[PDB]
RNA sequence: GUAAAUUUAACUGUUAGUCCAAAGAGGAACAGCUCUUUGGACACUAGGAAAAAACCUUGUAGAGAGAGUAAAAAAUUAUCCCAAACAUAUA
């Protein structure tokens, strides 16, 4: 059952993101922790360049946008230099 | 004989309905969009194939983002049968540098900063 | 509204009723300190803990072994702890999470005793009339762990 | 039944069952969803021309650059003197 | 004992969440089996075939030989599970 | 192919996690040749690597021959007297080192097939099900249909 | 959105097939018949439709005694029939 999982807000599988997969699944016996699950790095790699990726195309596309206004603006005040006496 | 197809624009004027239906909101329209692969590529045509290596998307349930300019609309308006395609909400606002590799992205379509495992 | 009785007008299923939720939380709380008393004390005997170590399921008791298909980076006989467990049980009560038990309620030990590879295992490729014949050997690594003890604790 | 059977003026039709309808239901809806989101861009064609043509100019020259620079590898002493080794001794 | 399934059949096991709600307790103790439920104890090769087909109620194909073939390649000192 | 070879069950030496661990591996017997090719990737093990192994686990007793042959190998002497054989030949530094140290972390036990993934050896706690468990009793054990 | 395209030097090989949807021609608006075209698949993996190259779902390949899914269930009143059954327990 994974329809249920989604309509509730979670990974349809268990195995995806949770409790279950993202905390490290061993520690040594005094307490210290673990070098992290190689499956862990891929996940963490992969969702930076995700994160990353997102900051590329909003920024870009807001600078677009931008430059269009300025360009528009541009258009509009050397409109204006040309209606004297 | 088989072809490509021309959709009639009329099939993407959305309805108030649809606005209520889904998380509308017409104005101040979503940035990007997220599409994840949910067919095969096989038994479909050759420029489907094409788009389907263009916008990045090999793997199927593989979630990747685009934005929201009428190229990629025109792009993914002949791929639509074959991609699920969420808007990426941001609830709060896009990762700064520092918390960017503490980063991940809920099924709701929302990404999110407070990811500690 | 009212209907007389038939053999499809009511539903077949008996139809429970759900306990008050005011009295339920009661009688829930009487039986959780029940149970943390019985932890307190002593009452259990041997216990088993459902564990998900590193790939999937293991059900694991004391004393017991159990082998892993890949390396784990330790050296020989060098103790560990396996966090995530989601179910602990004794003779009479068991504990299970949702989905994970806090790290205090619930210690697995272990060890790591051996670290082998796998038999030679035979991947062969092959299709009929053209000259397809493909052989490959595999040796997967292993490696064998002891569970130790699982020590349950009576904060609930 | 004349032959291939499943061909012919007396075809055997198919029957459509339902979870097939459920599952053209489910894809068809999922559909309309994308139907949505495409209907509602944010940049007019006209705002949106050329603000990233940066970004592609630079991958264009790095591919360009990587195209370039095919050239043999370097050669070194060491190698050929290394290889003088396979009849190391002990005396 | 509460009942919404009949939890007689068997025994009853009491069900509970902890005070926050991340961990289930359930409660079940092995319920013994009652006394006036109890009772007291009272104080030659075809035709082999077929009465041994008749008492473990078999049918007769698996209790003739098996040939040297089906005999060499059984296994004298198998593994012991456990 | 499994049906093929021979099999097993997990196993341990001596239960040899519950009061401690000891290594399997009592001795290694290193062959080598003074002057031939073949020992050449064993020679350089015998200088560069074989004194840190030795001080890094020290129940383990290394012998080294440096017979006048062609060939090497190492014997692999176990606790329970299972004897591992390799062959070293036309080998390097980092293969032989992988080697020798992939023989001094497992039990002598046989690599043949493992069957359960696990052993253990009091595999219930609650009760091992029998058809009677979570089937009723009746009054005075009257089996179905009786009177009496 | 992409990371490929064009050109130079260099040889071999195939050079056209079958079936499905579609527009058509010939033929009986038959043929597992012949012939053009746009697309798909096959001659490569796997699961389904009973068996099933050609229909539907799926691609990049190993180990696992872990998980979620895809396609996917027949309804109306001329040797020897051919799945056994079942109108209702919360999809």
């Amino acid at each position: 059952g994974g329809q249920w999982r989604l309509q509730q807000g979670l990974a349809a599988n268990p195995s995806g993101y949770g409790p279950l997969t993202e905390l490290p699944d061993w520690s040594y016996a005094d307490g210290r922790p673990a070098p992290p699950m190689k499956g862990q790095l891929r996940r963490k790699a992969e969702r930076e360049t995700f994160a990353r990726r997102v900051v590329l195309l909003s920024q870009e596309m807001d600078a677009g946008l931008q430059a269009w206004q300025l360009r528009q603006q541009k258009l509009q005040e050397e409109q204006r230099k040309q209606e004297n006496a | 004989k088989f072809t490509r197809s021309r959709i009639p624009e009329k099939v993407f004027q959305a309805s108030p309905e649809d606005h209520e239906k889904y998380g509308g909101d017409p104005q101040n329209p979503h940035k990007l969009h997220i599409v994840t692969r949910i067919k095969s590529t096989r038994r479909r045509p050759y420029w489907e194939k094409d788009i389907i290596k263009m916008l990045g998307l090999e793997k199927a349930h593989t979630p990747q983002v685009h934005k929201n300019i009428p190229s990629v609309n025109a792009k993914l308006k002949v791929v639509k049968h074959l991609i699920r395609i969420k808007p990426l909400k941001l609830p709060q606002g896009l990762p700064a540098e520092e918390n960017m590799s503490n980063t991940c992205l809920k099924s709701t379509g929302e990404l999110v900063v407070q990811w500690h495992l | 509204g009212y209907v007389p009785k038939t053999s499809l007008s009511s539903p077949p299923w008996p139809e429970v009723v759900l306990p008050d939720p005011v009295e339920e939380t009661r009688h829930h709380a009487e039986v959780v300190k029940k149970v943390n008393e019985m932890i307190v004390t002593g009452q259990y005997g041997r216990l088993f803990a459902v564990v998900h170590f590193a790939s999937r399921q293991w059900k694991v008791t004391s004393e017991d072994l159990i082998l892993i298909g890949n390396e784990l980076d330790l050296a020989c006989g060098e103790r560990i702890r396996l966090e995530k467990v989601l179910l602990v049980g004794a003779d009479n009560f068991t504990l299970l999470g949702k989905p994970l038990l806090g790290k205090d309620l619930v210690r697995v030990e272990a060890t790591v005793i051996e670290k082998t590879e796998s038999w030679p295992r035979i991947i062969m490729r092959f299709r009929k009339r053209k000259n397809f014949k493909k052989k490959r050997i595999v040796t997967t690594p292993q490696t064998v762990l002891r569970i130790n003890s699982i020590e349950i604790a009576p904060c609930l | 039944i004349p032959g291939r059977q499943w061909i012919g003026k007396h075809r055997r039709p198919r029957f459509v069952s339902l979870r097939a309808k459920q599952n053209m239901i489910r894809r068809l809806e999922i559909e309309a969803e994308n139907h949505y989101w495409l209907s509602m861009p944010y940049m007019t064609r006209e705002q949106e021309r050329g603000h990233a043509a940066v970004r592609r100019r630079e991958a264009f020259e790095a591919i360009k650059a990587a195209a370039t620079s095919k050239f043999p590898p370097h050669r070194f002493i060491a190698d050929q003197l290394d290889h003088l080794n396979v009849t190391k001794k002990w005396s | 004992t509460y009942s919404p399934l009949p939890d007689d059949y068997n025994c009853n096991v009491e069900l509970a969440l902890t005070s926050d709600g991340r961990t289930i307790v359930c409660y079940h103790p092995s319920v013994d089996i009652p006394y006036e439920h109890t009772k007291p104890i009272p104080r030659e090769e075809g035709p082999m075939i077929e009465q041994l087909s008749k008492m473990f109620f078999t049918t007769k194909h698996r209790w003739y030989p098996h040939g040297r073939y089906h005999r060499c390649r059984k296994n004298l000192n198998p593994p012991k599970d456990r | 192919t499994a049906r093929g070879t021979p099999s097993r069950f997990l196993a341990s030496v001596l239960h040899n996690g519950l009061g401690r661990y000891v290594q399997q591996l009592q001795r290694l017997s290193f062959s080598v040749s003074r002057d031939g090719a073949s020992s050449r990737g064993a020679r350089e093990f015998v200088e560069r690597e074989v004194i840190d192994f030795a001080r890094r686990n020290p129940g383990v007793v290394i012998y080294v021959n440096s017979r006048p042959c062609c060939v090497p190998r190492v014997v692999a002497e176990y606790l329970n007297g299972a004897v591992r054989e390799e062959s070293i030949h036309c080998k390097s530094v980092e293969e032989i080192s992988t080697l020798v140290q992939k023989l001094a972390d497992q039990s002598g036990l046989d690599v043949i097939r493992i069957r359960k993934p696990f052993h253990t050896d009091n595999p219930s706690i609650q009760g091992q099900w029998h058809p009677f468990t979570n089937k009723p009793t009746t009054f005075r054990g009257l089996r179905p249909r009786e009177v009496q």
